[PDB]
DNA sequence: AATGGTAGGGGAGGG
DNA sequence: CCCTCCCCTAC
């Protein structure tokens, strides 16, 4: 299920039944790598304290 | 500084003999002016433009909305050129529809709002 | 309401009647035309005729062989401060003090013979004692371009600049020197001066029209930036130099030192970055000006143009 | 003021049959006339709020072309030189875009003076002026002569890539939403307008003043028959190339003719105007005045870099090639000969072909 | 902005005059205004129902 | 139909 | 585990 698979519009999305973010995808690829870096190059990974 | 309110409403009514006296109340501030069909209103659109003579005429997304819609619907339809009508003159612009507007009145300047 | 908050048509028509250019022109045409509107004025004014090459000619000229200076950032979080440098209007200044332009260009200083040159997209035949007669009166540029000097000439590009520039210095001193005043008259002198400084950086973008040109020359951009280049390397030098400031340049894009003072006291900083910016600039030509502005005292170093 | 100003909102330009407000002959093929020629038409607005649509005739297009001929030509083979050079360009367009009467394509050959900008050149060379009718085409008629499809060689283009629009703003010192200084007008069929009503609505006492002032309904409007109304507003006028005053402003200077700078800021002169709203919007704000001070600089003893070494040497040996035993100086290098007293300079030149009082 | 109007699915007219102002009203309330058109648009009040 | 350049990084999909 | 294609930000 490619990112281009799913790529529903706000319109779509709020009037969807079951329709629900992913959660796991916006999390990681759009807040851990940039969070990583900025906290890299201090000496600290971001994704450990995701996990938890 | 003329009388001409510097607004108005164009409004289609073929005329039951209630909708135009109850728009008028319910707006009450600006001069409302209704026609039969919409070749007057498109008419008079054009005495408007011809009276007030603007440098600018705008809008916001025109066009697929106002101006180029005034236009398509028109040159579709009535078969009616309106853009040499507006123009201050009585006698396929690829680079315009990208970083401007597309329509080229004479005399005139076109402003795309959102742009 | 839109239009009137934005001061839209009011800008527009002073940057038409700024640059002499319809009121159509300045949204629907591109950069090159505000400049030629400039140069045609500028030239007509001294009787000069200006080259109009085709396609095929400016495709065949010589590729730019000079690129501008982005220094690696070591990247890491600085606590102490981190005085940010930058030239202001590096080009257009480099191009005044150095008397860079069209009308004084000679020649690449090797390979001149006397029947056959080669200037970016143009041929010509220099005189017989000419360069006998100028040896004095030349500068060659880093590229390896020779020059004529003030002495001799003075460039045409360098007195729209000139004006230009101190129309953009005059709106920024007069925007900062108020601090009551709300964003009303702010935002609309900062984007007049950034509409100046886009216009002096399309007027140097003007030379060597790497694509789309109509009056291109490769040598003249190659020069600039070779010349821009140079002057950023012995400010390094100049600021790596000084034995009371222990400091080493970080960072820095064509035109800004990024130089590092571990606990300093950023108190202090600001007076360590004015004596620097102030040593820089005495020792360069006229027009170019190095500025202090401001200072990071905590920040992070990502990457080439990626800090925070 | 006394000058009737028009501001500049828009313009466009239009092919018409030569009336005797625009220039039918010229210098070159005297006895052929125009088929058709360039008009101007500005839409601006009067300083008390009227539009007004304005013709301007005599404006005619042109570029330069590196003269053939030697500097010392005796100014009647010049002529010839220059009726034949029309004639080969008018044959060569008329087959290319498919007893040569009824000029169509160029109207008038002259001989200039000028100074080229494309590199360092001292002295005075000669150009032709090739002043076309139709402005659309001539991009097309330069991708011509720079092909070698006209001559048998090739030509370098001159002063091409400036539209025409650009060319008569900046022959004239006119900036766009800016005044056209205008001491003389020519008016048309009525001068105020029936369109629908707006004879009576929009007048009011300036511009009546204005009218009683400029237009004389004696010798002064056009007739209807010939000049009608092609305008959709208020006032319609024409004027000539003469009547422009904007002009002769502009300091025309020659300080490259020879090292006369070897033995004044405000070059742009649309600045002055910004600065004067610059102080006027900052003494409103009970700023003091506005002032820089010099720093004394000190540069390298020549700014060198790192192969200023090989330039020297480079520099050195080409000035050993290009040499030839004698000794140059400032004042005997250019020759003082070929006085160039009769060629028009182009300042000099654009007044001619203006068709007539 | 300060003014009494009166709806019945085909406009409404202003409710001038004096017995209209010294009652306390709600809008989507229904009355059965007897009044007289004076000089306007603008309906007067004598008695409400 | 008309156009000013260079440099740099990051993400997605197919390999 | 490298390539192109796309986005868009900074000089
Ligand atoms: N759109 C741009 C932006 C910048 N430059 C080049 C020319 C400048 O001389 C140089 C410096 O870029 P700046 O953004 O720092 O602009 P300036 O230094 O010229 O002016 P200022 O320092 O006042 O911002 O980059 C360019 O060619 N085109
Ligand atoms: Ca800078
Ligand atoms: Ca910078």
């Amino acid at each position: 299920q490619l990112l281009r698979e799913r790529c529903v519009s706000p319109e779509e999305f709020l009037e969807g039944e079951n329709l629900e973010l992913d959660s796991e995808y916006y999390i990681n690829k759009i807040l851990i790598p940039p969070l990583d870096r900025l906290f890299n190059l201090i000496g600290i990974n971001v994704g450990n304290w995701a996990q938890e | 500084d003329l009388d001409i309110a510097y607004e108005g409403i164009m409004i289609v009514h073929k005329a039951d003999s209630t909708f135009p006296t109850k728009i008028q109340h319910c707006i009450n501030e600006i001069p409302v002016m209704f026609y039969e069909s919409e070749f007057e209103m498109f008419e008079a659109l054009t005495d408007l433009v011809l009276l007030l003579d603007p440098d600018i005429l705008s809008g916001f997304e025109i066009h697929n909305f106002s101006w180029g819609y005034i236009i398509e619907r028109c040159q579709k339809i009535h078969q009616f050129d309106i853009v040499r009508e507006l123009a201050r003159v009585k006698c396929s612009d690829t680079w315009g529809y990208a970083h401007s507007s597309g329509i080229m009145i004479t005399g005139r300047h076109m402003i795309n709002i959102w742009r | 309401q839109l239009l009137r908050k934005q001061d839209y048509i009011a800008r527009n028509i002073e940057q038409a009647r700024l640059i002499g250019i319809d009121f159509h022109s300045v949204y629907y045409r591109g950069s090159q035309f505000k400049v030629e509107s400039f140069l045609i004025r500028i030239c007509k004014s001294e009787s000069f005729i200006l080259l109009s090459p085709g396609k095929k000619d400016v495709r065949k000229q010589k590729a730019l062989e000079c690129v501008p200076l982005v220094m690696e950032p070591e990247s890491a979080f600085y606590k102490s401060p981190l005085i940010v440098l930058d030239f202001q209007s590096l080009y257009p200044s480099i191009m005044i003090g150095y008397n860079y332009c069209y009308s004084t260009m000679i020649g690449r200083v090797r390979e001149i013979n006397l029947t056959e040159n080669n200037l970016g997209v143009s041929k010509f035949s220099l005189p017989r004692n000419i360069l006998a007669l100028l040896k004095n009166d030349v500068t060659i540029a880093p590229n390896g371009v020779v020059y004529a000097k003030t002495s001799v000439r003075k460039s045409t590009l360098s007195k729209m600049l000139t004006d230009i520039l101190d129309v953009r210095v005059m709106i920024k001193k007069t925007m900062n020197e108020i601090g009551d005043d709300n964003t009303t008259l702010k935002r609309l002198l900062n984007n007049k001066q950034l509409a100046l400084k886009l216009l002096a950086n399309v007027t140097y973008g003007y030379t060597s029209a790497s694509f789309s040109g109509r009056m291109p020359c490769s040598d003249l951009a190659d020069s600039i930036v070779q010349t821009g280049r140079e002057t950023l390397e012995k400010a390094i030098d100049i600021i790596e130099k000084d034995e009371t400031w222990n400091a080493k340049v970080v960072y820095g894009d064509t035109d800004s030192l990024f130089v590092y003072l571990p606990g300093k006291t950023a108190i202090e900083a600001f007076s360590i970055g004015h004596a620097m910016a102030e040593r820089v600039t005495q020792n360069n030509p006229k027009p170019i000006f190095l500025k202090f502005e401001k200072v990071y005292h905590p920040s992070i170093l990502i990457s080439k143009k990626r800090y925070v | 003021s006394d000058y009737f100003r028009i501001q500049l909102n828009n313009q466009d330009y239009y092919m018409s049959k030569p009336t005797f407000l625009d220039p039918s002959h010229g210098e070159s093929l005297p006895l052929n006339q125009f088929s058709q020629v360039p008009n101007i038409r500005v839409f601006g607005a009067l300083p008390t709020g009227h539009q007004v649509l304005c013709h301007v005739h005599g404006i005619l297009p042109y570029m330069f072309i590196k003269y053939d001929g030697q500097i010392t030509d005796t100014s009647t083979l010049r002529h010839q030189r220059c009726a034949q050079v029309h004639k080969t360009l008018e044959v060569k367009i008329r087959a290319s875009f498919k007893k040569l009467g009824n000029l169509n394509f160029v109207a008038d050959v002259s001989v200039v003076k000028g100074i080229p900008f494309y590199g360092y050149h001292v002295g005075w060379n000669l150009f032709y002026k090739i002043s076309l009718l139709n402005p659309s085409c001539l991009s097309r008629i330069s991708e011509l002569i720079r092909d070698g499809k006209i001559f048998g060689k090739k030509f370098e283009i001159y002063e091409s890539h400036i539209p025409y629009l650009l060319q008569w703003t900046a022959d004239f010192n006119l900036f766009g939403c800016s005044w056209i200084n205008v001491d003389r007008c020519y008016f048309r069929s009525p001068v105020l307008n029936s369109i629908l009503d707006i004879d009576k609505l929009t007048i009011n006492d300036d511009l009546q003043l204005l009218l009683d002032r400029f237009c004389d309904f004696k010798c002064n409007v056009l007739s209807r028959r010939d000049f009608p109304r092609v305008g959709n507003g208020l006032i319609e006028i024409d004027i000539l190339p003469q009547f422009i005053k904007n002009r002769e402003k502009l300091q025309h200077r020659d300080i490259h003719h020879d090292f006369l700078e070897k033995l004044v800021k405000p070059y742009v002169s649309s600045a002055r105007d910004m600065i004067n709203e610059l102080t006027m919007q900052r003494e409103e704000l009970s700023l003091k005045e506005y002032k820089e001070p010099p720093e004394t600089k000190r540069h390298v003893s020549g700014h060198q870099w790192q192969s200023s070494g090989e330039f020297e040497a480079f520099y050195k040996k080409a000035q050993h090639k290009t040499s030839t035993g004698q000794i140059p100086n400032f004042e005997n290098f250019i020759d003082k000969n070929q006085k160039f007293s009769a060629i028009n300079t182009p300042y000099e030149a654009l007044p001619q072909l203006w068709p007539r009082l | 902005s300060d003014e009494i109007m009166l709806e019945d699915e085909s406009g409404r007219v202003l409710l001038v005059g004096d017995f209209i102002r010294s009652t306390p009203f709600i809008t989507g309330v229904v009355v059965g205004i007897l009044g007289m058109e004076a000089e306007a648009g603008t309906f007067q009040v004598l008695d409400i129902c």
